[PDB]
């Protein structure tokens, strides 16, 4: 699973439809065209927010990973949510898409491209004075058959979305060369 | 009348309420000739059917069976938990006579 | 250039509208309710 | 026509309105003969029943019936919120005759 | 055949279009006897319904009365826009004769 | 019997294959008498009606009119993209025989 | 009664099982006269059809027949693996008798 900490309620979360890009109303909402760009998401800071701008969600590989994010950004919140995502190929690893352009190697981010759905959110646990109660509160709207098997996107299909700008360097070697897009490199 | 699935279940002759308090584990539909029927298991081992239509059921029973085959494979497609389940005990598989579902 | 910015936003979004289907799918096919075609015909 | 369901529960006798506002805590559905019925329950403790059909049932309510029936089977599994329920009082457990849910 | 809701709506008489372009916020749904109806109604403040099967009705309608209300419970939980609404304005609430949706 | 959807377009008269590879931009419902048909559209500019059952409807084709419209409807709002449709050209709009999506 | 698809399968004459663990590539749907059937296939290559409800078909496989197009157009659309499938194999492509999902 994924974890991303957030100060977004339960509640909010599943009013939205998900764990929502900055600026994106709800997960299903076409009226607005919102900047998708993977290398720009990854190079984003927001304040009181792990990565989410650009189109896409940021999340880590493990609880702890999760939490250290969580006090970095979101400190002394009287309370604050670590939700646990299942894999699914609308997540793309950005260290294996970026290579060795990515921003921030260390910090292992997994971003999901639009947004996590609310089904995709697995559970939740809550977060006290930076102290996380251990009890998982369990999402009853998760689709345990349908998300079971699937995995994150492999990076093959995210070299084509890294969004390097034209001139970067990264489209004129490999391996986004052989998936750069019109007008890139 | 009956308000519960054990009222209405204590009614007929050769009955049995199962208390199976979990998600049907997998679901069998078939359209061969005199066996259209579905039969589900649990993960229990326990298998029941839902029994094929026939001149010994009146145009009520024959509506609700088809209702029960409905029910049973969108239950099996939610993942929902099922709670308890009447059955006649006098057939292999038993067979439903009624289900209940809590929550 | 601008087709690269441009280019990106689309195969991205088409990514992005294609799993959001996938997902509609699972959520919406909770609602489909089936129809004894014999008795309404 | 009556243009909400509390006009349209006043045009019968023997009706009340239940505010329910919550979703079906539980979901029964029988198929054995002679009592082919659904009964739900609320958290609040009211039980209610979609009757069997019979002889208190001209042939368009046939139809409406079997309607409810997959109304409340869909509205139990999603837990859709039921915002209030139009009931003949006079039946053991209390009848529906119309159901109302609010965005 | 006509090509667009509105092209349909102005070959009968005493029709009217709607635009909506909104979801629906209640879906009511009766079962009590003469008025088997669904009323649907908008934050807007419009009421429509999909009328009892009667005698305006030629035999070809009833199946498509039953497909308008398996279409409206489906559309109220899915919370899909509706784009227009064809409707026939001689009774109230006026009565459903065709819906569009644009995705 | 066929086994893809351009084999069995080939063996009708006056049919031919689309390929659409696109969800349904637009869907309209309508149950006005003699026009209980279903029209669909694309952003292409397309259109295409699933037809009022009639004089030139063998039987076995009605109760398959009814399972297209019902295909139809959750294919949009699920999003589904079509893959193919084979269509009769001698009707305006031109009318669905038969429809494939794959993934 | 079997309780098993294996076990049912192995019953009639000219029948095969296949296991599959997948989930449909794709779904063709067709209402054109005598062809109101519908082929599945799966990435493996295997395509599969409901028939043609032909003559050798008793009312009880009328409804069975169906219900199986039912359970084929909802397991396609939400991606459920199939486990195994019963066929009659002295049909081109091999024709639907039961199907099996687990988990």
């Amino acid at each position: 699973r994924l974890y991303r900490a957030d100060s977004r309620p339960p509640d909010e979360i599943k009013r939205s439809g998900g764990l929502m890009p900055r600026g994106h109303n709800e997960y299903f909402d076409r009226g607005t065209q919102m900047n998708i760009n993977l290398y720009d998401h990854a190079r984003g800071t927001q304040t009181g927010f792990v990565r989410y701008d650009d189109g896409y969600v940021s999340t880590s590989l493990s609880l702890r990973s999760a939490h250290l994010a969580g006090q970095s950004i979101l400190s002394g919140y009287s309370t604050y949510y670590i939700y646990v995502i299942a894999t699914a190929p609308n997540m793309f690893n950005v260290n294996d898409v970026l290579g060795v352009y990515s921003p921030h190697p260390y910090e292992q981010e997994v971003s999901a491209l639009g947004g996590i759905p609310y089904s995709q959110i697995y559970g939740w646990y809550r977060v006290n004075f930076g102290v996380i109660d251990e009890r998982l509160h369990r999402n009853r709207e998760y689709r345990d058959r349908y998300y079971r098997n699937l995995n994150i996107a492999p990076a093959e299909d995210g070299y084509r979305l890294a969004g390097f700008p034209p001139d970067h360097q990264a489209w004129r070697e490999e391996p986004w060369i052989h998936h750069a897009p019109q007008g890139c490199g | 009348a009956p308000q519960t699935i054990t009222e209405l279940c204590s009614e007929y002759r050769n009955t049995q309420i199962y208390t199976i308090n979990d998600k049907i584990l997998s679901y069998t539909e078939s359209m061969a000739g005199k066996r259209e029927m579905v039969i589900i298991t649990f993960k229990s081992g326990e298998t029941f059917q839902v029994e094929v239509p026939g001149s010994q059921h009146i145009d009520s029973q024959k509506k609700a069976i088809e209702r029960m085959k409905d029910t049973l494979r969108i239950t099996y497609l939610t993942e929902t938990k099922i709670d308890k389940l009447c059955v006649w005990n006098n057939k292999t598989p038993n067979s439903i006579a009624a289900i209940s579902m809590k929550n | 250039g601008d087709t690269c910015n441009e280019e990106t936003q689309n195969l991205s979004t088409i990514y992005l509208r294609e799993y959001q289907s996938k997902v509609k799918r699972q959520i919406f096919s909770d609602y489909q309710s089936e129809v004894d075609i014999y008795n309404r015909i």
